[PDB]
């Protein structure tokens, strides 16, 4: 909130939301916070499960 | 939202500084028409009164002490009725007003 | 909240309902026959 | 039930008064006291319904002898306060017992107005902790009060000495009247004068006058400590209940106020009590606490950020308090007085018992003891000398107020059960 | 494998709701 | 998570008033410190949101002698630096000595950019060499900030008087500065004014301002460094990750300051670091190796060929490559903002270590010794000889310095660790 990115559309700061990774028997916080990304709509035939899936994949590296 | 949900909340106080001659006495003493009556009277003397469908309202009883869940008089066994019309039967209805009374209870 | 049990917390939920709809089934379907 | 007041000492007569002009100027009432008014509000709690439509405030005035009171009677508000009570010496003794000498009305009264009411709830006292006609009256008051009715409130709001620094007898007939009310009230509101001037500082420059600007601020705190009570919401309409939400001990009942804009006369429900505690927003002047802080909300009655919002005080820290067990915190949602203009809508008070006064009642006792261990100051009155012929009776106050400048310090400690 | 965590959060209340929402309307049908 | 900054002595001040309203005329905030400008950047670090809509900045300021300080309080540039954060001395010892009596009530002014913030971050001294009232106050102020907030950096600035000879205090007041800018600070990015008189003096051929024109030099390369505070990036959002990789040494953090278009008032993707290492913003004026490179590059700046630049001085060895090791090019990239009066936008700016100022430490050691050997030009006022008697810490500087020299030269030794 106290960001001046604050100034973002209200959709695409709601489109943003936070969740756990896929875990293992050895973890950490800074290995397991991400995005769940919600995009059911329309946009669900722009972006897709490969490419979300890649990106998340991505996103912990 | 002013007698069930509460949000007058200078009703009740009321109802309570005059109703301890009911809220204490043994089974089966119930009397409707004293209760009307201490309605009647709680709405006047307080605030409470200023509404034009507290006349639409009532006092009725209920049977079971939350035991729903799965005299004695007011603790376990107070109601109250705003009365249904047909027309208006079709969205708020006594048969759907019953999960409306439980709410009320605990509160 | 371990997520490895909402397989079974789910289940629970949906095997309540599921139970109790056709519970419900199974009194209303006496009363159509009673009446 | 409904609740009765009570104005004494020049000052807690001048507060008294201005606060109910004020409060009738809140609320829809007519100055002859009819509920005519277009300007909705329960005036039955504070004010008692006559056949005429009147509701008249249940306004007990006290002086001792008649200076100040009938330049307060001359007003546009002279029929409003009508209970026909207004009867009739610079110190404790006099003040004490001035009144006593005629408790058949200016005592009694607390009977023979009951008829001001259909059931009292119990009375709310304004006093000058000090004031040279008040301080002793209010006392004797206060202690035959619990004889009169037991069964009922008593709750003061005291202002309280404190001067920059002087008056020679002030340390004298403040720490008199402290035992009474610690012993015989039910809620002590303190207000700190020193306190109200930083607060006049603060807004802008006014120190010198040192009485009459704070006058406007409790005249507008003790409406707004009532409104609570005078205008609906879901709880907290009944001073019986909102008063038991804050005091968890007998004796260490001293509430203190806060408020937070300055001018009294847009920004969240998550930062507007982060204004309200902090220390130039309280009327006060080491490992301390406050044991009960309730706390009012207007203008942003956002429903559900509130939960979220003592996250946001504690993540930040701010209000630090925990004593021997849970200290309460109340986040009442609230509603304007309906004559009223919305002259900075956005706004919260506070009301909170905070163990901090004992520093001022350790101020107060030890402006009692340099007064009295120098022996010259007992200022040799005839009834200082027939109620309390060789002095004992100003140190019988002293032994109670000492112990309980420790009380609070043990009351803020984890084991109050080992009693100072 | 992999949950939204914001699924399990609301796929419990939308049954939990109507579940003793259904409960209380049966227990007057019984009669 | 902010710093905060510390604007000190009249040198450091006309270096911080000019750099203020530098900074106000480019970055997205009003003259009078609102959002405003037209009708999306990193405000929070350097500038955060008060009640009435000003954008607080971190922008203490500070010195004895108040001989204009009254302007910079009654200007409106004040209202841009809201917190009221100025408080009122030529000799070395007469600024630390009044640093030392006044210490308390200037750290105080911390908690007010704290409440002008959310939390702390460490400081940036904007620190006057060769001018007593910060060539002494901030020595002071400096020894007081690094024990209590060791957390983070203690920076100090040293735009530094020396101008090939003003005042005839100035090898006296930057050789007892020197002890701190070894040892009691942690970044110090150094400006000798030689260099900046020579250079602003070429920007246009106006040699009258002998300080005027060096603002106009130090406050454009300050809002080119202070893009890391004001802009957003994956990389490059704070000023200590600007500051890092240059730093190759501990006690050795003397960074000369480097800029290409030092005509600002459209160079290559290759010439913003080609330009950077050239006696055009080699900013003194035999072995002078620098000793790291790294820049923050800002402008239309083509973002990809960046790795032909450096590919270029693989040949050319315009860093003088060979010292005890590389600390290399991390390549920086940030955006320029719109409304600014522009030229030149596409830039590069470093902070270098290079061996070259070791004669300007040289240059202070010879004019320090030429006096100090005949006791000359000391202020002689009769009020040392009484905090520093037989000039023990005086040594310690001169020892200290020495040791400057020996280690920026021993920068180049197979073994750091080995010493002069």
């Amino acid at each position: 909130r106290a960001t001046n990115a604050q100034f973002d559309s209200p959709e695409i700061l709601r489109r943003l939301d936070v969740r756990l990774l896929e875990v293992s028997p050895g973890d950490t916080g800074w290995d397991v916070f991400s995005l769940d990304y919600h995009v059911d709509g329309p946009i669900a035939t722009v972006f897709t499960r490969e490419c979300m899936s890649h990106y998340l994949r991505v996103f912990n590296f | 939202k002013r007698y069930f949900l509460m949000d007058q909340g200078d009703f009740f106080v009321h109802f309570m500084d005059l109703a301890e001659e009911e809220l204490r006495k043994p089974v089966e003493d119930i009397t409707p028409p004293r209760l009307e009556a201490l309605l009647e009277l709680a709405l006047r003397m307080s605030t409470a009164n200023t509404d034009p469908f507290k006349d639409d309202l009532k006092i009725d009883l209920m049977p079971h002490d939350l035991i729903t869940q799965l005299a004695l008089s007011g603790l376990e066994a107070f109601s109250f009725d705003y009365i249904v019309k047909w027309p208006l039967s079709l969205i708020i209805n006594r048969k759907a007003l019953t999960r409306y009374q439980m709410l009320f209870r605990h509160m | 909240r371990n997520m490895k049990d909402f397989e079974n917390q789910i289940t629970e939920l949906k095997k309540e309902n599921f139970n109790l709809k056709l519970r419900i089934y199974f009194l209303e379907e006496r009363m159509q026959q009673e009446f | 039930r409904e609740i009765i007041t009570l104005q004494l000492g020049q000052c807690g007569n001048q507060i008294g008064f201005e606060f109910w002009k004020q409060l009738c100027a809140e609320h829809g009432i007519s100055p002859e006291g009819i509920v005519e008014e277009f300007a909705t509000d329960r005036k039955d709690v504070f004010f008692y319904q006559a056949d005429d439509e009147h509701y008249i405030p249940r306004a007990v005035l006290l002086d001792l002898e008649p200076r100040v009171i009938h330049s307060i009677l001359n007003s546009p508000y002279a029929k409003l306060y009508n209970p026909e009570n207004i009867y009739l010496g610079n110190n404790w003794a006099s003040g004490f017992s001035q009144g006593e000498k005629i408790h058949e009305d200016i005592f009694d009264i607390i009977d023979r107005e009951a008829d001001g009411s259909d059931s009292l709830e119990g009375f709310v006292l304004c006093h000058s902790i000090a004031g040279g006609t008040g301080s002793g009256l209010g006392s004797y008051l206060l202690e035959r009060l619990n004889d009169r009715y037991p069964k009922k409130l008593v709750q003061t709001y005291s202002v309280f000495p404190n001067q920059d620094e002087d008056v020679v007898v002030q340390p004298y007939n403040s720490l008199l009247t402290l035992k009474r009310l610690t012993q015989n009230a039910d809620c002590v509101v303190v207000l700190d004068n020193t306190a109200l001037n930083r607060i006049a500082t603060d807004r802008l420059h006014i120190q010198n006058p040192s009485f009459s600007q704070i006058n406007q601020l409790v005249s507008t705190i003790m409406s707004a400590s009532t409104t609570t009570l005078r205008y609906p919401g879901y709880m907290n309409n009944d001073l019986i209940g909102l008063i038991a939400s804050l005091i968890p001990t007998p004796r260490l009942h001293f509430l203190m106020t806060g408020y937070t804009p300055l001018t009294t006369d847009k920004t969240t429900v998550l930062d507007v009590m982060r204004r309200l505690l902090q220390p130039k927003n309280v009327m006060v002047s080491t490992n301390h606490c406050y044991i009960a802080i309730l706390n009012i909300i207007q203008g942003e009655v956002d429903p559900t950020q509130v939960h979220k919002s003592l996250q946001r005080i504690r993540e930040r820290k701010l209000a630090n308090f925990i004593p021997w067990g849970p200290a309460s915190i109340q986040v009442a949602l609230s509603r304007k007085s309906p004559y009223l203009p919305s002259a900075h809508r956005v706004s919260g008070l506070m009301m909170a018992n905070h163990t901090s006064i004992s520093s001022l009642f350790e101020r107060t006792c030890r402006q009692y003891d340099k007064l009295r261990k120098r022996e010259a100051f007992l200022e040799q009155f005839r009834k200082e000398d027939m109620f309390k012929d060789n002095f004992d009776e100003m140190d019988t106050s002293r032994e109670i107020v000492q112990q309980l400048i420790d009380e609070y310090h043990a009351a803020t400690r984890p084991d109050y059960i080992s009693w100072g």
